[PDB]
């Protein structure tokens, strides 16, 4: 009924190495710069902003980006497929690492933070270096990513001071990840939660007295009844912080920096660049699925 | 009352002169007061009513 | 097709023609997805009057729950609008008076009127309502608006 | 006589029909193949006719 | 030496600009000319010659 | 108050085969060029010698085979069509009131496809002269290679 | 238009004041310049044409 | 019949073009501005 | 011009040009003497009248 053809010339033929690598993934979510059909090599893959990487600036570029599939890889030039709101496509598993998709789940884009044999396929025909994205399963995107901020934090505390972390206690618990009854042993030798790291810890000093000077100012008759349940939960050592030890014009100053690192932390979580398989094959790893924004 | 523009569906009438050269700078910095663009979806004759 | 048709049941003015002239191609929220539909739905001020005191967040709360159209046509008897299906593609114009440059692959949200009610708020004294405008705005000032109105 | 001017509003509005190919016989099959490339060949030219047989389309979802 | 015209030309608001000049508050230049292009032969290109 | 004139610009345009620039290029419009992927037309070219009586060993026949492709080109342009200009193409009309808007819809949607096949045979000019700058090297280099 | 073929960016009007200030030096007063050149009447003419 | 402004240069005959009107209407910058 | 490079392509543009006239005003001046118009009017008097 409507064109969806996003057609990707080449200014050179590929090699006959560099051809035969794109072959393999020739079903791959690709991000894509503009929705036109005649464009060049440099629009597509995350080699724009990726090609010294960094966190929140790929995965909030994942949201307001066009997605594409691959279809054909012919040698003179490439062609691809545009992913729209609510379409049906028919992905193929072929990222590395292998996470072993399942049907009914709901598959996540995520930005890719292993080496750079698994993300990217290095091309010198044209000078250009396209970068595969991350899909995994969400609830398993998430483990990936929860367990590998955990070692990010742990190797700059024994970098500082080696007496406080057990190396044998660390990779035994972060590096295996536990989800659907199987364990995938991941690869880590991390300059990519280098951001994450400094607003995440940047807000866990301002969230003890932000709790308490959020609790004396609210405070009233017609305080809502839930809040007397969690007045309990906060503990012993946070409800004696003297609020009066910071300057008025400082206290304004700890709640605008805070509530902006609690919304900017919650909303690369809560973002929507996903999709649901409903039909997997295990042996053929072709997928169906549709695409659903935010 | 000053005089207006107004997108009425004249019959348009056709010069030997082109007038093309530097439109797109002109419009700009303003070589002439009063003009209006009309993109794509939207340069056609608009529909009489009275 | 879709379009909303809204009537003006008493006249309007030739001061109020020339102020709804201005104002075309702008963003409001109105009550229901009739064909048909009166004055008293298309104001978001029927919730921020003047008299009373006004509730930013209550306003905004409201603002998730209405049906958003685009004014194309402003006569001395009616307002035809069209509306915004909830998975369509459409065109919104950059009226707003607050100039914030957009671009292509940006992300936008509707906000209250909250840098000028005055701007938003135009009179309607022939029917005896006032009809008020909400501001597109890129979430980058969307969400840094909420930061700071709490 | 007015019922009679609905009756082109309606079937000039309508979407087109879908195409119904038989594959149990021989020479039905043949009609029916060669009445969807023929058809689709003058939805592709650039003449303005070409363009009025594009737009007549209703893409419902399923 | 040059050729030119001897006299201006002329216009009148004789005719059926006299109508809409009365009525409306405006008035075409060349109604009948207007006029032949739009009602009495329409969807005619336009072309310089 | 009055309307004084009303006018407009009507663009005419010198086609590709009417130009100059075919005196430097053979052009043969083909049915439909998507037919064939890639064009590999291979030629044997031979040169000759010069006998020479000298005490090498003698002139051996030379062949050359030079191998010729066909680059391609691909060009599209866009035109958009209002939805209300659309809606009363197929609608049916009877007063002439109806005839004079039906006429702004076939001038619009034939003055919009007009402009897109205008569009192409720019996209010829320009696509045979970008042609002939990629493989065009400046004088310094080639004054000296070509003697 | 080889000057502004580009466009009006803030790196061609600094472009074009400069040339403002070269011609206003050079080709002013055309037709006093004619007498002390000694090409002379070919150089209005190619400054008046 | 193509209309060109042909010149002979010692021994040949060349004809001179400029497309430079084409790129000035569609406001695209010329090829031969280099 | 369409071209298939990586440009995204344009889609049609129309411009509409508005234009309008300037009043002008010219002043004029005769003073016409007390007696010249009194005498424009008497006659069959003596031939020097």
């Amino acid at each position: 009924a409507l064109d969806k053809s996003i057609v990707v010339n080449l200014t050179s033929r590929l090699f006959a190495d560099e051809l035969a690598a794109l072959q393999s993934k020739i079903g791959s979510v690709l991000p894509l710069g503009d929705c036109h059909r005649l464009q060049n090599i440099q629009a597509l893959g995350l080699g724009c902003v990726c090609s010294s990487p960094d966190y929140i600036q790929i995965m909030q570029y994942l949201s307001k980006c066009t997605l594409a599939v691959l279809e054909e890889v012919r040698p003179d030039s490439l062609r691809l497929t545009r992913m729209d709101p609510s379409d049906n496509l028919q992905i193929k598993n072929v990222y590395a690492p292998f996470f072993q998709w399942d049907s009914n789940t709901q598959l996540a884009v995520l930005p890719p933070l292993f080496s750079r044999k698994d993300s990217t396929i290095v091309l010198e025909s044209n000078g250009f270096d396209i970068v595969f994205p991350m899909v995994v399963p969400q609830q398993l995107g998430h483990a990936i990513l929860q367990q590998l901020l955990v070692y990010h934090i742990y190797s700059k505390i024994s970098a500082g001071a080696p007496g406080d972390v057990n190396m044998a206690e660390l990779d035994l618990y972060t590096t295996n990840v536990s989800f659907m009854g199987r364990t995938y042993r991941l690869d880590v030798d991390l300059r990519v939660l280098d951001d994450l790291s400094m607003y995440l810890c940047i807000l866990s000093a301002l969230v003890p007295r932000g709790c308490l000077r959020l609790l004396t100012a609210l405070v009233r008759h017609d305080r809502h009844p839930l809040t007397e349940v969690f007045e309990g939960v906060v503990p012993d050592e946070v409800t004696r912080i003297d609020l009066d030890q910071l300057s008025v014009p400082d206290d304004i100053t700890r709640m605008r920096v805070m509530f902006s690192y609690l919304q900017s932390l919650s909303s690369i979580f809560n973002l929507g660049p996903r999709l649901h398989v409903y039909a997997y094959s295990a042996e053929t790893l072709a997928a169906s699925c549709w695409y659903s924004p935010r | 009352m000053e005089a207006t523009l107004e997108q009425r569906p004249f019959p348009y009438l056709a010069t030997e002169a082109n007038l093309l050269t530097q439109i797109k700078e002109s419009a700009a910095d303003g070589l002439f007061k009063s003009f209006q663009l009309l993109l794509g979806k939207d340069a056609r004759e608009g529909s009489v009513r009275f | 097709d879709k379009s909303i048709v809204v009537n003006l049941t008493s006249r309007l003015f030739a001061d109020e023609l020339a102020a709804l002239q201005s104002k075309i191609g702008s963003v409001l929220p109105l009550g229901d997805c009739h064909r048909l539909q009166n004055i008293q739905a298309l104001g978001l001020g029927c919730v921020c009057s003047r008299e009373t005191s006004p509730d930013y967040i209550q306003i905004m709360q409201y603002l998730s729950k209405c049906t958003l159209a685009v004014l194309e046509e402003v006569r001395p008897d009616s307002l035809r609008l069209t509306r915004m299906d909830p998975s369509d593609n459409l065109q919104i114009k950059n009226v707003y008076a607050p100039f914030f440059q957009w671009d292509s692959n940006t992300q936008l949200a509707v906000l209250p009127p909250l840098f000028s009610r005055k701007d938003s708020t135009i009179v309607l004294e022939s029917n005896g309502f006032d009809i008020v405008f909400p501001m597109v705005v890129p979430q980058q000032l969307g969400h840094a608006i909420l930061q700071q109105l709490l | 006589e007015n019922a009679a001017r609905l009756g082109r509003q309606v079937l000039g509005l309508l979407p087109p029909p879908t195409h119904r190919v038989s594959l149990t016989r021989g020479p039905e099959f043949a009609r029916g193949v060669r009445d969807l490339l023929s058809k689709y060949a003058a939805s592709t030219r650039p003449t303005v006719g070409s363009l009025h047989e594009a737009l007549r389309q209703a893409p419902f979802r399923q | 030496a040059m050729s030119g015209p001897a006299a201006y030309a002329s216009y009148v608001v004789r005719g059926a600009n006299l109508v809409t000049a009365v009525s409306y508050g405006r008035a075409m230049r060349n109604f009948e000319q207007f006029m032949a292009r739009i009602v009495d032969h329409p969807n005619a290109l336009p072309s310089v010659e | 108050e009055a309307l004084l004139g009303v006018y407009t610009n009507v663009v005419e345009f010198v086609k590709f085969l009417e130009t100059a620039l075919a005196a430097a290029c053979v052009n043969t419009e083909f049915k439909d060029l998507r037919r064939m992927i890639d064009g590999k037309i291979q030629f044997k070219i031979s040169m000759p010698t010069i006998a020479h009586g000298d005490g090498r060993r003698p002139n051996k026949q030379r062949q050359y085979i030079v191998m010729k492709a066909c680059n391609k080109h691909h060009i599209g342009a866009e035109i958009e069509l209002a939805a209300a200009d659309i809606e009363l193409l197929f609608a049916e009309k009877e007063t002439p009131l109806d005839f004079t808007e039906y006429a702004g819809a076939i001038k619009t949607i034939t003055s919009a496809l007009q402009f897109g096949m205008d569009a192409l045979e720019r996209g010829l000019v320009d696509t045979v002269l970008a042609v002939k700058l990629r493989h065009a090297p400046p004088v310094f280099i080639l004054k000296t290679l070509g003697d | 238009p080889v000057y502004s073929e580009r466009g009006l960016k803030k790196a061609v009007k600094s472009d074009m004041v400069s040339m403002f200030k070269a011609h206003l030096i050079e080709h002013s007063f055309f037709l006093d310049k004619a007498e002390l050149m000694t090409r002379g009447k070919q150089y209005v003419l190619t400054m008046l044409s | 019949r193509i209309a060109a402004s042909l010149v002979k240069i010692g021994d040949k005959f060349v004809a001179i073009e400029s497309l430079q009107r084409m790129y000035n209407e569609t406001q695209f910058p010329c090829p031969l501005n280099r």
